[PDB]
RNA sequence: UAAAUCGAGAG
DNA sequence: TCATACGCCTCTCTGCTTATCGGTAG
DNA sequence: CTACCGATAAGCAGATCTCTCGATTGCGTATGA
């Protein structure tokens, strides 16, 4: 697999890493699922369901 | 259609930095990897120097040079480029989305 | 490689020009067949006009500037017809030079314009000469 | 005279810009005369 | 973590191919064709594993067009009805660095290999005796001197010693 | 080709170049030493010309990429030759360049100020500043020869900056036909002036020229009558490859700038110094085994000719390497004059024969020596030169798929824009129609009909190129496959595609016909398709005979079947027969009825016809 | 790292773009352009691109595209290329057939 | 040697035989039709050297 | 149309080499459908319908210890006309290694033929 | 199933 | 006596390119 | 007087559309049997 139907031709990264504030780490995981179902799966994904609560609370 | 599409249409792999067509080849995965295509020129020997290192059929270790793209070319162009390399002449193909 | 570009100038695929105008006129040879058959065009005027549909060919066209320039050039060469060729100091170049023949109605070759004027002078035909001239210029375009 | 012209072409490092139809045919690119003398763009009404 | 956050946003410029099926919804087509498969995947160019995307922009081929108009132009390759274009997206990538300390949990243990799970998402590889005698728990600090990237998911291997 | 497999990257431009011996020794998969192809058992000998790492050979999986015979692209190799040899491609250039050189000062035998004149002229003209190039010569006005040069450098740089600044020439330079003409004229004249005189006006110590014999030999004589007398005041031999390379490299190192501006026409990033290792191949390149595969009779096996030539090169190289070891051992102690003389003579003629071997490997004509023979083996240059060469035979025109050829029989019952396709054609040629919400019924019917009943389908190409052929399936299998034609695809990567049915050439398609020689445009039109289920020959109306210049003299004309909608629409509108009514030669018509319809009209339009 | 590569190409691209107010090419849609647009539109429909023109049981994508062009709803934009590299951007809607 | 001569047509000799051509001295007597067969025993060839020169006198 | 062919199994038989392949059938598990259009010996019958993909003669190859069959090499169906068992002139009484098969094809006048 | 040369040739 | 693997065994047109022999400067 | 520049004459280099059938494939030689 992994043809042009599913992968970009070039993945050049512009500007630079621009998040070293260490304080604005929120607002993405609480909003990514908002723009997702309101269904990406290849065969099985489970780390997305246990990667958000680490910064906030406990598993 | 009458010269390329239905005669010798080949989706070969081409490196942007190398600019050559046949200098690339498929890496052999070790365990649970993906056999991508990498250069035999961009990569330098581990002696002369994982995600950074890919191996070949002879068991040698090659590091770097894992940039390339697929372009639609006739196979006869590849044969001509090989024959030119027999003359010592090298052709560099400039890829648009560099 | 040499092919006509979007400026109606033929030039090699490199870009090196060969001529600015395709033969000085840029009319397709396959369509040059009945642009001299004045009698046939006049006889079939109504069918030709229905085919051309001049009504839909106004909002994307300009007529007055090219027509005025062509008339000025025509009267200039009429005043300047009989004299040695090396003395013909051109003040107004042929209309094809500036106005795009596919964008300005009335921009036609000097040979075609001369033949059309000679025909309209010699032959006096209910359709008027003005509508016939407009249709012939649309045919040339 | 493929040998004659190739020698001059490589000796002065002559670079072909893929303009002539024959070069496009050899490389295998859409020709530049006629239907391939322009490009076509798709208009999409995104938000 | 140990006074380190990472998860650095990185705008990217990518050359996507848009199917003619999504010709009336180009942005959703682009995300579902390229960006959605890029999630939960370790991309070397981005640096690490990607947790999502945000901020779709179409770098259309019309230079005279305003940078905010609702219609955009997509270049169609000659031999295919598929459309190619550039795009701008914001990628959120968790970036490990060699020579640092990371906090992770312990899930699977064996006699030879010791499994460490950084935020229960970084797969890697029966209480016994420790230096202090405490039974092995899920909380510990390790080193990232060895990284394996030949499997399905990247792994972190190291030792307590520096 | 496949419509459902697009590609983004395309080759914008191609630039030629030379191969440095470092990079090819860096990229190669294996060397080549033993001049033997196959052993007694037929297994590929390790390190042989069919080495297992140079591409898969027969069943042996290639030991560089680990793929099968049809999956291995075929990697390149290299032979580490121990002696540089003159390139027959660049032999004339080398001979001309070193002919006009001085041995002592290692500069050109022309003056050192014309050197900078031509360097600046070429540098400035490379940017398309033609008028400035000719205006530079107006800066004319021993130790004064350096003050003049500083003026030329300022004038050159100022003009180029000015031309770049105002948009007259982008930094990449402007290479057009006229600048190419001026480059050729100036460079040829400058070389001719180099070859003109014989006394070196840079140090005074002039040097003897070199002669030629064939295209592998160089001769000189350092001793003359008067040229001897003068060089003391100014204080048929053999020329060896290593020392001629040495003097070449010395000259090039001296004149780097001029060699750069004379060995380059695109003035951008020409940093790479033009060295002397551009006409000597210390490392030769062997094509991959996939490209060097031998022929195969029903039983006989014949050796590849290029492989045989490479084996001969290996034989001479191994003989030379063996003899040099004999040279070294006999070098331990001074040996009899006869022994050292004979071994050095053997080295001399071995170098001569390896030069002839490389010359024959490249070009067949340059080979010397033939009394009876059987056939002169063609070289690599012979494979790309004549009409039978690779260019005119496999790139300007190739054999095509989805195309037929048969005799044409006339038929005044087709509307002068169709063709009569016999059913034997209509059961072979196919079009890859993709399934969809409106083509489902017709394509399902074609699939149910199958490859034997026209109209029908032969292959059902899935989204992921899994061509399911219908040749060997029964009616119930075909019916089930048709009923499973339009279903959602589980794979997301293929969820944007749908299956393609290789349906037979229906009645609505369009083909291209051609009656060789295709002298002019009308000899290749596009006719519509009409499937007459009676005959076995193509059926063509009478109006097309005049245009094709065809006959019905048992003429056979081709029939191409375009496979993508671009080609279909392009032939249906631009190349269709109706639009070709008038030939572009003079505007006269080229169609119309010919022989009996004319007399029928004469009889029917007369007055007696009531 | 990448901006200097990108900004230079967009400036060049915007340089060649001829403004809409001063495009002096043929207003009519040429035969080549008609053929290319019809073929590309037919390819899109074959690849399941949405269509806003009703289909009367037609099965030929080329005929569907011809109907679209006759009714003038093709969602395609041409790009006329001048020899230097300058390009003008006409639209099918403002183009005149024949 | 004679069998080879008749089978291949090519002539090998060390005297030239005062003949311009070297090959094409025997033809396979085709049995396609009796007309062809009888016509085989009657033609005269000017020589294979005359089949290339551009003059037509 | 009368077309003949000669299938030779002594082409690779070197001077004095023992006979490598004979005409006929071996003891292997060859399909019974081969018995159609092939006689008890290696030669086929006379006047049988043979098309592309249809065996002509069956020869026993001891080198592979198997019986192999040849195949027709022409699209047009033909009828076997003659099967000439041609012998050898040498003193050695070798088995059948050379045979000649003659084919007949119905060349009925079809359209496109030249009169 | 190769590859080259010669003859018969067809348009 | 004698067989297969090595070793060679004479009726056409356009240029371009270089050698040799006349004239002129110093 | 002698070096530089052209002006012939000889040699060098290269030219004078597709396809199908059939036929054919080297002497010399030199040592191990
Ligand atoms: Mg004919
Ligand atoms: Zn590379
Ligand atoms: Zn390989
Ligand atoms: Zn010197």
């Amino acid at each position: 697999t992994a043809t042009t139907l599913n992968t970009p031709v070039v993945i050049h990264a512009t500007q630079l890493p621009q998040h070293v504030s260490t304080d604005e780490v929120l607002q993405f995981l609480e909003s990514f699922i908002d723009e997702k179902e309101n269904t990406n799966l290849s065969s099985s994904i489970s780390q997305l369901k246990r990667i958000q609560r680490d910064f906030k609370g406990l598993p | 259609d009458r010269l390329l599409n239905s005669s010798d249409y080949t989706q070969a792999s081409v490196c942007r930095e190398c600019g050559s067509i046949l200098t690339t080849q498929q890496s052999v995965p070790r365990i649970g990897s993906i056999s991508t295509v990498c250069c035999r020129r961009c990569s330098m020997r581990f002696e002369d120097a994982d995600s950074q290192i890919w191996e070949d059929g002879q068991g040698n270790k090659f590091v770097g040079g894992n940039e390339t793209t697929t372009v639609a070319i006739p196979f006869v162009l590849k044969y001509l480029d090989s024959e030119l390399s027999a003359m010592g002449i090298r052709l560099r193909y400039n890829v648009e989305p560099k | 490689g040499v092919h006509v570009s979007y400026d109606n100038s033929i030039r090699d695929a490199d870009g090196t020009l060969v001529q600015f105008m395709y033969g000085g006129d840029a009319i397709d040879i396959t369509k040059e067949s009945h642009m001299t058959q004045f009698e046939f065009c006049l006889d079939n005027y109504y069918a030709l006009l229905k085919k051309y549909n001049p009504s839909a060919l106004i909002e994307h066209l300009d007529v007055e500037s090219a027509l005025k320039y062509s008339k000025k050039t025509l009267k200039y060469r009429k005043k300047h017809s009989k004299e040695p060729h090396y003395k013909q100091s051109v003040k107004y170049d042929p209309v094809l030079a500036k106005y795009n023949p596919a964008k300005y109605l009335g921009s036609v070759s000097e040979n075609f314009q001369d033949k059309l004027e000679s025909f309209l002078d010699k032959n006096s035909k209910g359709v008027n000469e003005k509508k016939f001239r407009a249709l012939m210029q649309l045919k040339y375009m | 005279t493929t040998c004659q012209f190739l020698t001059k072409a490589v000796l002065d490092n002559e670079r072909e810009q893929l303009d002539s139809p024959s070069a496009r045919i050899v490389v295998g690119k859409l020709n530049n005369v006629g239907t391939g003398s322009f490009d076509v763009l798709a208009k999409v009404p995104n938000a | 973590n140990g006074t380190s956050n990472c998860i650095v946003r990185v705008p990217i410029a990518l050359y996507v191919s848009l199917a003619p099926m999504y010709l009336e919804n180009p942005l959703q087509g682009v995300m579902k064709q390229h960006l959605n498969p890029l999630v939960m995947k370790y991309n070397n160019k981005v640096g690490g594993v990607v947790l999502g995307y945000e901020g779709l922009k179409i770098l259309d081929a019309d230079p005279l067009s305003k940078e905010d108009t609702s219609e955009k132009l997509i270049k169609i390759t000659p031999d295919t009805p598929f459309g190619f274009t550039w795009c701008h997206v914001n990628l959120y990538v968790w970036q490990p660095q060699v020579g640092d300390v990371l906090e992770g949990y312990i899930f699977i243990q064996s006699a030879s290999h010791i499994g460490l799970l950084i935020h229960d998402a970084f797969n890697a590889s029966g209480h016994w005796v420790d230096s202090n005698g405490e039974p092995i728990d899920g909380k510990l600090r390790f080193t990232v001197r060895n990284v394996h990237t030949t499997g399905r998911v990247v792994s972190v291997d190291g030792t307590l010693i520096s | 080709m496949d419509i459902s497999k697009p590609v983004g990257s395309e080759i914008t431009s191609v630039d030629f170049g030379i191969l440095t011996a470092k990079e090819i020794r860096n990229l190669s998969a294996k060397q080549i030493t033993n001049p033997t192809v196959l052993d007694n058992l037929g297994h590929p000998v390790s390190g042989g010309l069919y080495d297992l790492a140079l591409g898969a050979f027969l069943r042996n999986l290639c030991s560089t990429c680990g793929l099968d015979e049809k999956f291995c692209p075929g990697h390149q190799g290299h032979i580490e030759l121990p002696v540089p040899c003159y390139n027959p491609l660049f032999f004339n250039q080398l001979y001309i360049y070193l002919r006009a050189s001085c041995l002592f000062c290692h500069h050109f035998r022309l003056k050192s100020v014309e050197v900078h004149r031509y360097a600046c002229k070429l540098r400035l003209l490379q940017y398309g500043l033609i008028d400035e190039s000719y205006k530079l010569d107006e800066i004319t006005l021993s130790t004064l020869l350096n003050e003049l040069k500083s003026k030329r450098s300022e004038y050159v740089d100022m003009a180029i900056a000015k031309a770049l600044s105002d948009g007259r020439t982008t930094e990449r330079g402007s290479f057009t036909a006229t600048v190419n003409d001026e480059r050729k004229k100036l460079v040829h004249e400058f070389h001719k002036k180099l070859l003109s005189r014989g006394k070196c006006d840079n140090c005074g110590m002039f040097s003897p020229k070199f002669r030629k014999d064939g295209f592998t030999k160089i001769f000189e004589t350092a001793l003359n009558e008067k040229q001897i007398t003068n060089n003391r005041v100014k204080g048929s031999t053999y020329i060896l490859s290593t020392e001629v390379k040495n003097i070449l490299d010395t000259v090039f190192r001296k004149e780097q700038c001029v060699l750069q501006y004379v060995f380059h026409s695109r003035p951008n990033l020409s940093r790479k110094l033009v060295k002397a290792d551009s006409f000597f191949m210390d490392v030769l390149v062997v094509p991959p085994t996939r490209f060097r595969l031998p022929s195969k009779l029903g039983e006989e096996v014949h050796e590849n000719s290029q492989n045989q030539l490479l084996s001969k090169v290996l034989t001479t190289s191994l003989l030379i390497r063996d003899l040099n070891d004999d040279l070294s051992k006999l070098q331990k102690d001074k040996v009899s004059l006869e022994d050292r003389r004979v071994i050095f003579s053997r080295l001399m003629n071995a170098f001569v024969t390896i030069q002839n071997d490389v010359n024959a490997f490249i070009d067949s004509t340059k080979a010397q020596g033939r009394t009876s023979g059987k056939v002169p083996i063609p070289g690599v240059k012979q494979a790309l030169e004549k009409k039978e060469g690779l260019f005119r035979k496999h790139m300007m025109g190739k054999r095509v798929n989805y195309a037929a050829r048969s005799v044409i029989s006339p038929d005044p019952n087709i509307e002068t824009n169709e063709i009569g396709v016999p059913p034997v054609f209509a059961v072979k040629l196919t079009y890859p129609e993709p399934v969809t919400a409106y083509n489902i019924a017709e394509l399902r019917q074609a699939v149910i009909n199958g490859p034997d009943k026209w109209p029908g389908a032969t292959q059902i190409q899935n989204e992921d190129g899994s061509l399911v052929s219908l040749i060997g399936m029964s009616v119930e299998q075909r019916k089930a496959l048709a009923n499973q034609l339009l279903t959602p695809s589980s794979n997301v990567s293929t969820h944007t595609l749908n299956k393609k049915v290789y349906r037979h050439i229906k009645n609505r398609d369009v083909v291209l016909m051609n009656r060789q020689p295709t002298l002019h445009k009308a000899s290749m039109m596009g006719h519509k398709v009409r499937v007459l289920p009676n005959e076995k020959t193509l059926r063509l109306h009478y109006a097309n005979t005049g245009a094709y210049n065809a006959d019905f003299d048992g003429d056979e004309m081709n029939m191409h079947f375009p496979q993508n909608e671009n080609a279909r629409a392009e032939a249906l509108n631009l190349a269709n027969t109706d639009s070709q009514y008038l030939t572009p030669t003079s505007g006269s018509p080229v169609r119309g009825l010919i022989q009996d319809h004319i007399s029928a009209g004469v009889w029917l339009t007369s007055k007696d016809s009531f | 790292d990448f901006q200097q590569h990108e900004q230079i190409r967009r400036k060049t691209l915007k340089e060649k773009a001829i403004p809409k107010d001063q495009r002096a090419t043929t207003p009519y849609m040429t035969k080549y352009e008609r053929a290319r647009i019809l073929g590309t539109r037919a390819l899109q429909i074959s690849m399941n691109a949405p269509v806003f023109v009703d289909l009367e049981g037609e099965t030929d994508p080329l005929r569907i595209a011809m109907k679209e062009l006759a009714e003038k709803k093709i969602p395609l934009v041409i790009r006329r290329y001048l020899p230097d590299g300058s390009f003008e951007d006409w639209s099918v809607e403002e183009l005149i057939v024949d | 040697k004679m069998q080879y001569f008749l089978s291949t047509g090519n002539l090998v000799s060390q005297s030239g035989l005062d003949l311009q051509q070297v090959s094409g001295y025997t033809v396979v007597a085709e049995k396609i039709n009796f007309y062809r067969f009888i016509s085989h025993f009657r033609m005269v060839h000017r020589g294979s050297f005359f089949a290339q020169l551009k003059t037509t006198t | 149309m009368y077309k003949t062919e000669k299938v030779d199994l002594a082409l690779n038989r070197n001077r004095g080499d023992p006979i490598t392949q004979h005409f006929g059938f071996g003891n292997d598990e060859w399909p019974k459908e081969w018995l159609e259009k092939l006689d008890e010996d290696g030669l086929p019958y006379i006047g049988t319908y043979v098309e592309e993909g249809d065996p002509i003669c069956a020869y026993f190859d001891d080198t592979l210890n198997k019986t192999k069959i040849k195949t027709y090499h022409s699209s047009e169906p033909a009828y076997i006309e003659e099967v000439n068992l041609i012998g050898d002139e040498s003193n050695k009484f070798q088995e059948l290694q050379t045979v000649s098969i003659k084919y007949r094809i119905r060349r009925t006048p079809q359209i496109g033929d030249k009169f």
